[PDB]
């Protein structure tokens, strides 16, 4: 779940 | 400070959250609704989205049995006047809304109300029992306003204006009967509903003003 | 600093303790429920555990004497909407429950209430003195809710789901009278009850849901909303149930009737099919054989066609035979289409087709009189219209259809045909008696009459009604399951029925009769604007069911 | 060091991966199911999550060509016994499932299988080439179980419980032919499938169980074990269902028939009550009025009594009128007891009581012939026995009973009366056609005949059967709920029926017809030693239902 | 804490002593009553002697003149149900008792 | 739960 928002932020 | 008997236009009162206001709901609502482009009308200093404005009024009688619905709305931009003005010039929306209730009663009455938020797939009908959902109970002797927030729970990424899809519903019904100890002619009170958009509400696509839609306009004209 | 006029869905209010809540109770309960394995469904952050949910509402008026009982509840996981769903996948349960009370009054009233927990083994009813138990007193002017906890006081190590055992009971009574100092028409307030599991409630042993199902544990789903609205029929006339008929005197119904033990005393299966019998004497009075009434009879105790009992053939009406002769249509008789057939091969007699009236008589070749007890009686058929010819064969058989209509002389309607004076009953069945203010009821149905076959409900010539004891889906479901471990003798299983204006309560006894608390009124209940049906559970039999249509 | 001949209930065996199982799928699935709130029922030490539980078993023989489909399953929480119970208290679900396969072979066989996951949007059926997907090959000599995982490939953010949406499908096919090097009679093996939730399966939003119930989501509980054993009736004759009748040609049934859309094309409610009509011409042939046959008719499209349709009155049989005259009993006619009444007041004519035969005819005052389509037809009554007198009134009415018997000339029995050649059907209804090796079936019932009313099942004179399209509880339940979101066009809802010796499968289409895969056989299925009925779920329509009684 | 409108079974409320509750009365009552032997049923943890239990009820009317008696009892073991149960199996007693009163009125009355 | 077995042991 954290990787999804991390990728969209990055 | 104001002594409870006068209320400001930006004052919610007490805050009542049942079980559906979560952080992951807002984080999933903001991040997924970016498929429509950058958000529009998002500025948390404007006067149209900081104050509560008038939406509705209804009456509560002594002869109302427990379990009878007094107020229901679907999730829509028509529940606030300024988002209803702005929705004619946009073609998509997402986010939640806040509902402020002021009971115009006295400290001699008795009785309670109950409010709940229903998931999108449930049919709103006669066999719906809203006291077996996560709810909140409001006394009839309350002086300060009570604010209930309805979030956006949706299976799609955004709500098209001509086709929103599945939406939640806010239901307010009778918990216990209204009691006037003196009896007589006074047997009803009034409750006023205000609205205000939540912090995660936005529009997306600009479109043309007074464009036609695949749905249908309200039968008022 | 939130005020007391707004209450949150997780908020218990003031916690009112009682001496039955002890630490060694909780430690013993957990350490002895450990024989079912580790506890299941015990996550403390789940939404179904943290919130209170609605249970009941009752009324407190100024005319209630001190010591009057206002509300009782038995300890069960059926009191919460979500622990009743979760009990379908487990074989045991243990633990307590919390009950939240909200009194809807003002600061001008007076009077107090009292609450206590009753240990198992003690009879709950009138004369139970609550104020000589350890108790809590609650004022009528209280603004915040009050919550007390009922623990698990049991002699077992856990409660099996089918057979829990002995449980405690929570009783709320009247401490002092309610006072309105103004005086007038406003003398009542309302109290609402909600429920939530306590911190030590758990399930133990997982099992398949295709085991003992939800229809074998409690008879809550036997009476639903479409059963009394537009689907169900009655068990006597096979007609649409429209209303409820109070019987303030009492009655006993035997045929096609089932108790809560999976047993019947009658002679019929729970279905509407043909009535067939052989080896019965047939005759016709007079000498001329054109436009002549047809007679047939056979003795009771001889019809070897049913595996159930041999008193009467399957489908015979439980009505006493009204005697008649000549050109007069009788009043309130069970009549139905049929013919007399030949016993040697099964070939029917084609010319002897007419409407025959059925009943129980005492002397068939002699003088005709009705009878009620089946011992020494006999089954008698006689056509009400003129029929051609007549067979005088001694072993001749009778063939009648399933459903019937009312035999009326004129085009106008009469009262409910099946009055409690004339109902044929096998000896050994119990009767339904009034218990306090609760009186037995029947299920009314619009049944056509032989003087006007066009007449329906709301007609200008009057409406004809026929009554039965139970609805047909109820007696079908009672013959497939056993509910011995669901109701003690002296208890009712209560359902709440709501309308567009008011609401009423009905109850079901162990014997299989239905009740409503109406007193001595004889008015039919309309039952047209019914909205919802909700189960309540076991209650004491000497408690008045609430009846207000407004 | 445990051997491979003993397998534990938590043991997956060898984990066989496929390119559809990716990490970004799992992260996207969790992060987008987060809009339903926190996940529910996700405790990893619970017994219902850790163990595998039984799903199905299928057969692999040596005659199956490569590319033949042996087993399919659609993605649903109804594939596990415990996630189907837990879905009654939630409004959404998301996540995957694991499927464990055990092949029961030996080390002397040859041949291989192939398994792949099919994305949504692709039609599953014959011609689906599995070996050009990413796949796994499994040998017939494998001793340990093999488990592959089906992930959640969806275009929504979660699956609503009533309306899930598009789902993937797991298909197992034949890679190479099964080989027995010895050769002979032993050419088959069996594979068993079990299921377990994966680590990311969850529910989201809690709701009341008294919301949309379990009877409005899937029609699994509409067909249970007592329905086909001893409780259910048929929808044409109201008689006890005893057997199953294959129809290899095909048929179309319109009256008292419901589809999976909550809709009917017929003219009858789902109940058995009286047939009443007024304003119809009545006459009698000949001049003498003693022992004279009675005639009555009225046109179609005029009977204003039903809110449903006005083709025929409620309860009229959907059978073509067999013409007859003189002293001859017709063959296979719907006959029932009744009389002709007077339209001005409703008073019946007492002397005109007889058994009348009902049907659909083309010319009633002229020459008599049967008809099938309702357009331009009319409803015709004619008594089969001699009756006294006859009323020649023009608006005269007809009153018949609900149930009927077969009209047979002799004491012997005949074939099933309702043959597919003569079934009266409103234009606009679809027919039931064979799909591959699957053929439509009907529900047989023992129905009495007018030549021998004593005859029952197993009698020496033969057994008489009448057939209907659906069982009565099924069509009652289909008219109360809507199942649009349960079966795509081109799918069957499958039930497994087990016996004392063998087991068979039946399927239900969207149109409301029932099927069994038997080919061209016409033998009745006994259906006496039936033991259990278990639901299976949606399957492709071009797949053979297994039929072996041994 | 409970907000005054709900009361526990072991909660006395306020304490009102007139002039007769003294230390020397209790010290003379305990020491002199030992002529009957060792005391029985003396355990200050039992449920029967820690809770208040129901004894009586009475009504107070508007038309009651000042000086009219509404309630009187002599000192006896019959004023509690469990001491009345236990007094059938004993032949002597000593000590005092406590009486809890709950008025079921409203804040609009006087008197 | 532990107090129960502790008391029975003691």
């Amino acid at each position: 779940a954290a990787e999804f928002f991390e990728g969209m932020v990055h | 400070s104001v002594p409870g008997t006068t209320t400001d236009g930006m004052d919610p009162g007490v805050v009542a959250t049942t079980s559906v206001v979560t952080a992951e709901n807002s984080s999933a609502s903001v991040a997924t609704a970016g498929i429509g482009g950058p958000p529009q009308q998002v500025d948390q200093q404007e006067t149209w989205r900081t104050n509560f404005y008038y939406n509705d009024v209804f009456t509560w009688s002594v002869a109302d049995a427990p379990g009878s619905i007094l107020y229901t709305v679907q999730h829509s931009p028509q529940n606030n006047p300024f988002t209803a003005v702005l929705s004619q010039m946009y073609a998509g929306w997402a986010g939640g809304m806040q509902f402020r209730f002021i009971v115009a009663g006295s400290g001699v009455f008795g009785g309670r109300l109950v409010a709940a938020v229903i998931p999108p797939g449930i049919e709103i009908g006669p066999g719906l029992e809203v006291r077996q959902f996560p709810h909140v109970v409001i006394d009839a002797r309350s002086l300060e306003p009570v604010t209930i927030t309805m979030p956006d729970l949706r299976p799609n990424m955004y709500h098209p204006t001509g086709d929103p899809g599945l939406v939640p519903t806010l239901v307010l019904s009778v918990y216990n009967n209204l009691i006037n100890p003196f009896g007589g002619s006074t047997s009803a009170i009034q409750v006023t509903v205000e609205t205000r958009p939540s912090e995660d509400f936005e529009f997306v696509m600009i479109r043309a003003p007074s464009s036609k839609t695949v749905d249908s306009i309200s039968p008022a004209g | 600093s939130v005020p007391g006029t707004t209450t949150d869905g997780m908020d218990p209010g003031v916690v009112a303790t009682t001496s039955v809540v002890t630490a060694e109770n909780s430690s013993a309960s957990i350490a002895t429920a450990g024989i079912g394995g580790p506890p299941q469904q015990v996550d403390q952050q789940e939404t179904w555990r943290t919130n209170f949910y609605y249970n009941d509402v009752f009324t407190w008026s100024v005319a209630d004497a001190p010591g009057s009982i206002l509300y009782t509840v038995q300890h069960s996981p059926q009191n919460n909407p979500f622990t009743a769903v979760l009990s379908q996948m487990y074989a045991g349960w243990a633990g307590g429950m919390q009950f939240r009370f909200i009194v809807a009054g003002s600061g001008v009233f007076g009077g107090r209430l009292v609450a206590a927990v009753i240990p198992p083994g003690i009879e709950i009813g009138p004369g139970l003195e609550v104020r000589q138990f350890p108790h809590v007193v609650i004022d009528a002017r209280s603004l915040e809710p009050v919550t007390i906890t009922m623990p698990d006081l049991r002699p077992n190590m856990y409660h099996p789901t089918g057979d829990p055992g002995l449980v405690p009971t929570l009783v709320l009574s009247v401490y002092n009278n309610l006072i309105n100092p103004f005086g007038g028409s406003t003398s009542a307030i309302q109290v609402t009850v909600e429920t939530r599991p306590s911190e030590d409630f758990e399930f133990v042993m997982i099992r398949a849901p295709s085991s003992k199902t939800v229809d074998s544990i409690s008879p809550a789903g036997l009476l639903t909303t479409p059963v009394l609205t537009g689907v169900g029929n009655d068990n006597r006339w096979n007609g649409q149930i429209v209303g409820l008929q109070p019987v303030p005197g009492g009655f006993s119904t035997c045929n096609r009737h089932w108790n809560l033990n999976g047993s019947t005393y009658g002679w019929s299966s729970p279905r509407f099919a043909d009535i067939d019998h052989r080896r019965g004497s047939a005759s016709y009075p007079g000498n001329n054989a054109t436009n002549v009434l047809q007679f047939w009879y056979a003795n009771a105790g001889s019809a070897i066609d049913n595996p159930i009992s041999q008193v009467a053939p399957d489908g015979f009406p439980d009505m006493s035979f009204v005697p008649f002769n000549g050109p007069g249509i009788p009043a309130a008789g069970w009549v139905g289409f049929g013919a007399i057939w030949n016993s040697n091969s099964g070939a029917p007699n084609v010319t002897t087709v007419q409407a025959y009236e059925l009943g129980f008589a005492t002397g068939a070749p002699g003088n005709l009189q009705p009878t009620t007890n089946t011992s020494g009686s006999q089954t008698v058929a006689k056509s009400i219209y003129a029929v051609v010819t007549g067979t005088a064969q001694n072993p001749a058989g009778l063939f009648v259809m399933a459903s019937g209509v009312i035999s009326t002389p004129s085009a106008n309607a009469i009262t409910y045909t099946p009055q409690p004076d004339r109902i044929v009953t096998t000896p050994g069945t119990p009767a339904a008696a009034p218990v306090g203010k609760n009186t037995p009821i029947m299920f009314a149905s619009v049944v056509r009459r032989t003087g006007d076959v066009n007449a329906t409900a709301g007609s200008a010539n009057g409406t004809q009604y026929g009554t039965g004891s139970q609805p047909l889906p109820v007696t079908i479901g009672l013959s497939l399951n056993n509910y011995s471990s669901a109701l003690m003798p002296g208890q009712f299983f209560v359902w709440q029925l709501t309308f567009a204006s008011g609401f009423m309560e009905i109850g079901l006894s162990v014997d299989g009769y239905f009740y409503a608390g109406t007193g001595a009124s004889t008015t039919l209940i309309d039952l047209t604007e019914l909205i919802d049906v909700r189960p309540v559970g076991p209650r004491p039999s000497k408690s008045t069911l609430v009846f207000n249509l407004g």
